[PDB]
RNA sequence: GAUGUUAGGAGGGCAAAUCCGCCGAAUUUAAGCAUAUAAUUAAGCGGAAGAAAAGAAAAUAACUAUGAUUCCUUUAGUAACGGCGAGUGAACAAGGACCAGCUCAAACGGUUAAUCCUUCGUUUGGUGCAAACCUUUCGACGGAAUUGUCGUUGAAUUAUUCCAUGAAUGCCUUUAAUUUGAGCAAAGUGAGCAGGAAUGCUUCCCCAUAGAGGGUGAAAGGCCCAUAGUUCUUUUUAAUUUAUUCAUUGGAAUUUUUCAUGUCGAGUCGUGUUCUUUGAGAUUGGAGCACUAAUACGUGUGAUACAUUUCACAUAAAGCUAAAUAUAUGUAGGAGACCGAUAGCAAACAAGUACCGUGAGGGAAAGAUGAAAUAGUACUCAGGAAUGAGCAAUUAAAUAGUACCUGAAAUCGUUAAGAUGGAACGGAUUAAGAGAGAAAACAAGUAAAGAGGGGAAU
RNA sequence: ACGGACCAAGGAGUCUAGCAAAUGUGCAAGUGUAUAUGAUUCUUUAAACAUUUUACGCAUAAUUAAUGUAAUAUGUCUAUUGUAGAUUUGUGCCCCACUUUGCAUACAAUACCGGUAAGCAA
RNA sequence: AUUUCACUCAUAUUAAAUAAAAUAACUCCAAGUGGGCCAUUUUUGGUAAGCAGAACUGGCGAUGAGGGAUGCUCCUAACGC
RNA sequence: UUACCGAUACCAAGCCAUAAAAAGAAGAAAAAAUUUUUUUUUAGAAUCUUUUUAUGAGUAGAAAAUCGUGGGGUUUGUGUUGAAGCGAAAUACGUGAGUUUUCGUGGAACAUCUCCCUAGUGCAGAUCUUGGUGGAAGUAGCAACUAUUCAAAUGAGAACUUUGAAGACUGAAGUGGAGAAGGGUUUCUUGUCAACUGUGAUUGAACAAGAGUUAGCCGCUCCUAAGGGAUAGCU
RNA sequence: AGCACAGUCUUAACGAUGGAUGUCUUGGUUCCUACAGCGAUGAAGGCCGCAGCAAAAUGCGAUACGCAAUGAAAAUUGCAGUGACUGAAUCAUCAGAAUGCUGAAUGUAAACUACACCAAUUCCCUGGGAAUAGUGGUACUCCUACAGAAA
């Protein structure tokens, strides 16, 4: 707003959301935490990775939750274990989830995510 | 051309759309250039980025009353207040060479507003904390204890700005001592019809002054 | 403003009798669906606007500074009238008096919330409630144009 | 500002104003002042009279500034001083104004007036008309002449 | 002089919007056209920078005078130029932006070329992990230079200060500004309705120093990025820890006595002539040719040629210089009462692309399924296959099926009704048919029963 | 006589400079704050606001090639003279004739300014 | 000749008649036009012409309606529904 | 001599507009039921209201008042319960540009007439520009190069693919072998038919996947020619 | 099971052709702001190459759709395969390394992958084994030094 240095223009916003690196796309990948874990690591939001455990509040499967399985973000798209759709040729696939959609519940951890965990508090 | 209007004579013959300009930059550049002078006067240290300039009368009878800022004190201006030109272009004084003082009130004008100015100069010291006498007709400088309480006080620009100049175009008179013999359209007159030959016993003046 | 020789970039080609075509100028050469075709031309497609727009036009206007005066009074004057403010779409029914002048304690307190506590207080729910809904999206080309939104006045 | 124009009047009108046997052509008279003397003559002479030929000397190179005089008639005079002065100016018949028009912006003082009767006036000017200076002489007053 | 497969270096070409030189038109206007105008322009040739160029008076003025250049306002469409026709057209003063001034050319060092460059070694310390860089100076060698570099801008003589050090000792703390990169950053994913899906509608709450924008299955301050606001970091630049001594080593600058009243740009100025240029007119500048100066008491301007002469101003024929100024170029940001795919750049896309011309060159057309194809059509039947159909199938939707948003008109097909003797349509007036239609084209109220909606009653 | 096979979309008195007339607006012998400047204005802000006690333009005076000259004229704050003429005053609050006042304007007459003639001209 | 005072020459139908005579007068700005043609009467040149050139008025142009079968100009008559 | 017919002209009346005029800055009327209810109205906008009279062609041309479009401020609205747009329409309004509604389709935005601001603002034409589509019309036409026939195979399908038989042609200056320029993979094998191969097509110089060009002796490379470029100079 | 003549024209409903209209817009345009050149240390431009499957565009240069380093930070995915459970997968930054043939092009040439001359060159370990027909230099003009010859 008042920052003249940063622009507010459609066009130019929309072009940088929709080619925006997946370095910079990782950060739009955001996603709300709960209550408990907002209390417990005193955010409000983080970025989600293939193995967190989320709720999905919006959309046809507004109650369903579980472990996320893959996130791609040219597609801005998280899927989650259990949201699997039938195709028309037969065979099961993943119902995409915009992460905006989602809160998360639960988080891991491994050897990267130990110091994530670190810069994030 | 038809009906009566005035007759045209508008200069747009040659390729003119190339020497069009339309300042949308004007008051961009006005502050822009705020901005500058701002900067500079914030980073010389308190020290004002105006120089002094001398009173002086404008040329031609048009603007013969008027005065303005001219360029530079002459040498004898600067002399008179004590201070050698190279001496004073360092302490916020402008100086040329090119003018001369052709009278006592512009001499005596300008010499008292250089001392004005003079007296407002307060030096600082070079060599960290070293504060000593100056060099050349410049005043002198202080310590410590007064460089920590002088620098934080409110400067002076009206000197700088031009000298404010009151006229009383309005006077009265006692009526006992007007000259009701005056005549001075005549006397404007005779001064013209007379001019040539006085000029010619100027020059005559001039060729017996040449002996 | 447009570009300044837009539609005009090409070769003037106009052999126009005897072609049994109109006397339009023509673009040059073959091999492209481009040649032949009607060149610059107030008409053509791609040809260049009859009167191309240019920067020069007079964008601003002087305004003498007492008649400016003179209408920032009037305004000032105007809304000190009930019925005039009351006419220009505020919803003051239940504020006091119209030339409305508060205690100097407004510009000492900086939050939001107590500013919206003081002009409900006042007796301008009404009119925050109209400002708040008065917002939504534009019709028309102006939304791509950065100015989305149409937000009544307070 | 070009909804008002009076094109937008006849735009259905096929000639747009301009006649159907007459036309608008480009230039039918010629550019400018093409047509002075020869086709343009009646409108030259009967609008612009003396445009053709030249009369007097030249000048080569002017400088305005010297000659640069403005005027002020006598009846302005006492307009020049506030209401309140020359209230108090008029009851005392031992003072007089003296009035200096260059302040002002006046070079040369021009007779065309009235001035009132038995008021001395002293105006101090850069020239002086022989009418203004006996009108002024007239009321008591008296010319001075400045530069 | 030549010559170096000697040592060390430079120039070449691209790029041009602004900028600097040259060269140089015509279309056009004059209602014809020849001077004039277009235009000191376009094209052509050459040369630089972040700006360039100009610039420190051989300047104005005529006044009580101004004081390098550039640019803005104005002078001013004025003085003036011109088949005095069409047209052309400054300068001074005035108000402002900006504002820094300087050095080569002669004197003296001639009881010491005192100057400059090349090369090769040592070291005064240091920010940097490093790489490299800033400082450092004893030199020595080889040259250049007397066919002139630097010391000197007068010299010497008295009267006060400035500039550096070597060494030793303690010493790199703290405020503002400015600026790069990083994080932090309020409040709902509450009912209910309708939905494929809210960000919609009612309703209950809240945050705002954040109600700019963008994304999210529909219109979101409270879902996400962000935005207010703050917190560190980075370039420097105003204020800010710490100076102490010792010492000669010179240098310089400010002010009294004498000299010496010096020097001051030559095929240059200037004049004649020719051409061009200018508003410059018995010639504004430039150029070619011919002639060819004076020495500051000179010579050059003072807008009409000339002779005699006063006055004023300046001190040509050598050079440098930052600011204000300009930028249809490149790059990077930010905006708009601009255009919305025949528009806007030629190009929203694989666009200077495909394609055309031997070549110089010319130069397009072409965007949109859906929220999601991680829903892009599975299965069956008939067909050689294309395809079609379904009792089958994704979707909210397939008459959204990839020639896919909507899907006009021209033109064509199917069905129905009607008309039809060398035009068809039409105006005006009805009649007969065929479609639709109740808002004036009748029934307010009344009493009963069935469902509701409100207002006044504690 | 020429253009028009049909349909869709595009398609032509506009922009700037300068002058005048008309009308609206502000101020008024003045009027226009030019460039510029300042201000805890600085998403929105390239606009709005403002101008430490003679910048310039136009107007305020004309005329002459031009040295230049320059508008009743000091009898007095009545401010040229007529003929029509709006408004006003009264007498015969509303019809009429007389007086009273005499805007704008029209038609003339007068002075006075600049230039040119003519006479005189130290 | 001018001026000022007196007297007074229908003015209560109007210094003859009539008059949708002030729908006047004047000023400013500006469009289009500046190829015309026809009819009656007159007339020039021509053998004559739907020919060439003029005068008056009215029309066609710019204009439809009823009639002349038909017709830019003839007759009647000019036009809101 | 009568009567009749016969105009957008004449006369009477109504209505529209234009022009002009006369005048104007707050109180109960009626009906239907049965005193009590109900029903309508009960007005006051100065470019306005009421009333009156006269008048109304029109090219070129001028003006006024209106009707629309893109976009901007102001006001205050409609939208998933379906906006814009489009097709057909309407006991709809206007005189008219138009405006407003209905149904269908459409699936995401749209107005503002409260007042004003603004412009790239209104098409039947310009042998107009671009795109699309017609009648002509299943028509002109598919005409040089004497010429084909029988049987079989493949294939969904054979006059123009293959094989065999025949009849013929090119005919010693050849639709024969090698040829340069130009072309650039058209060559070969295999597969194949969406389009092309102006009829068909299973063929093909089309399409797809792979492959293919071997030099001491053949040429270039070397030499010099008509000549070109450059060097030194000189302009 | 039967009935309509045909053609031409008109109207309505539904379709075909076509791509208008509306709504969209990672585009254009204009203005403002700021910085500004590159090149013999080989530029701009042009060719030729580089991916597992790879044509164009984009990116890059024999280290060839990317190496190293630094910040973020674990996938690339159309299949394959490769990756941690942070110098590893991918972004961003980009200073180090590398940067084919040309082109001012500069050894001579040029519709040639032709021809020279001088150091035969380069790599291995810190003086002994190899690659080899295979690397650098050599334009014109000019400047400062230097050189041996000359009248």
């Amino acid at each position: 707003k008042f920052n003249k240095q940063k622009s507010s223009s459609r066009r130019k916003m929309r072009k940088a959301h929709f080619t925006a690196p997946a370095g910079l796309r990782r950060k739009i990948m955001s996603s709300k935490l709960s209550k408990e874990l907002r209390l417990k690591y005193k955010t409000r939001s983080l970025p989600v990775r293939k193995d967190d455990e989320v709720l999905i509040c919006r959309g046809h499967n507004h109650g369903r939750e579980g472990k996320v399985v893959k996130i791609n973000r040219k597609r801005y798209k998280i899927y989650v274990e259990r949201v699997t759709r039938e195709k028309v040729n037969g065979e099961s696939t993943f119902i995409g989830i915009h992460p905006s959609n989602v809160v998360l519940t639960k988080l891991k951890v491994d050897k990267n995510r130990k110091k994530i965990l670190d810069r994030k508090a | 051309v038809a009906h009566n209007n005035v007759l045209p004579n508008v200069h747009l013959h040659k390729w003119w759309q190339r020497h069009v300009r339309v300042n949308f930059s004007k008051n961009i550049k006005k502050k822009k250039r705020r901005l500058l002078r701002e900067k500079r006067r914030k980073a010389n240290g308190g020290t004002p980025i105006e120089k002094l300039h001398p009173i002086v009368h404008c040329p031609t009878q048009r603007y013969n009353f008027r005065t303005r800022l001219g360029k530079g004190f002459t040498f004898e201006e600067l002399k008179g207040a004590g201070l050698t030109p190279r001496a004073a272009q360092t302490i916020g004084i402008c100086y040329d060479k090119r003018r001369k003082n052709r009278s006592e009130e512009s001499l005596t004008k300008n010499v008292e507003r250089l001392l004005k100015y003079k007296n407002s100069l307060v030096m600082i010291p070079l060599k960290k904390n070293k504060a000593k006498k100056g060099i050349g007709g410049i005043p002198a400088d202080a310590d410590k204890n007064t460089i920590k309480e002088f620098r934080n006080k409110k400067p002076l620009l009206s000197i700088f700005k031009k000298e404010k100049n009151t006229k009383p175009f309005y006077e009265t008179i006692e009526v006992s001592k007007i000259d009701k013999e005056f005549l001075a359209y005549k006397t404007l007159r005779r001064a013209k019809l007379a001019e040539r030959r006085k000029n010619r016993r100027q020059q005559k003046k001039d060729i017996k002054f040449k002996s | 403003a447009v570009k300044l020789g837009a539609g005009y970039e090409t070769s003037a080609e106009s052999w126009g009798t005897g072609r049994a075509v109109a006397r339009i100028p023509r673009v040059p050469g073959g091999g492209t669906h481009r040649a032949g075709q009607g060149a610059f031309g107030n008409m053509c497609r791609g040809g260049g606007m009859f009167n191309p727009t240019k920067i020069w036009r007079r964008w601003g206007r002087k305004v003498n500074l007492k008649e400016k005066r003179y209408a920032v009074c009037s305004s000032i004057a105007a809304s000190g009238v009930t019925s005039l403010v009351l006419a220009r779409g505020h919803r003051i029914s239940h504020l006091k008096e119209v030339p409305l002048v508060v205690s100097n304690d407004i510009e000492s307190l900086s939050k939001t919330k107590e500013a919206v506590n003081f002009l409900v207080s006042l007796g301008l729910k009404d009119e925050v409630n109209r400002l708040v809904k008065s917002k939504k999206i534009r019709a028309g080309k102006g939304k791509m144009r950065n100015r989305k939104y149409k937000i009544r006045n307070g | 500002a070009t909804r008002f124009k009076k094109n937008r009047k006849k735009r259905g009108h096929v000639s747009a104003g301009h006649g159907r046997v007459g036309k608008h052509r480009k230039h039918p008279g010629g550019r400018g002042k093409a047509g002075g003397l020869h086709h343009m003559r009646i409108n030259f002479d009967k609008y612009h009279p003396g445009y053709f030929g030249k009369v007097g000397m030249r000048h080569l190179n002017l400088l305005k500034n010297r000659t640069y005089c403005p005027t002020i008639n006598v009846d302005k005079l006492w307009g020049l001083l506030p209401e309140e002065k020359k209230k108090e100016f008029s009851e005392n018949k031992d003072i007089a104004p003296v009035i200096d028009v260059t302040r002002k912006g006046y070079f040369k003082v021009l007779g065309n007036g009235k001035l009132k009767h038995n008021q001395p006036i002293v105006v101090k000017a850069r020239y002086f008309s022989s009418v203004a200076e006996k009108k002024i002489k007239a009321v008591g007053g008296q010319c001075i002449l400045v530069a």
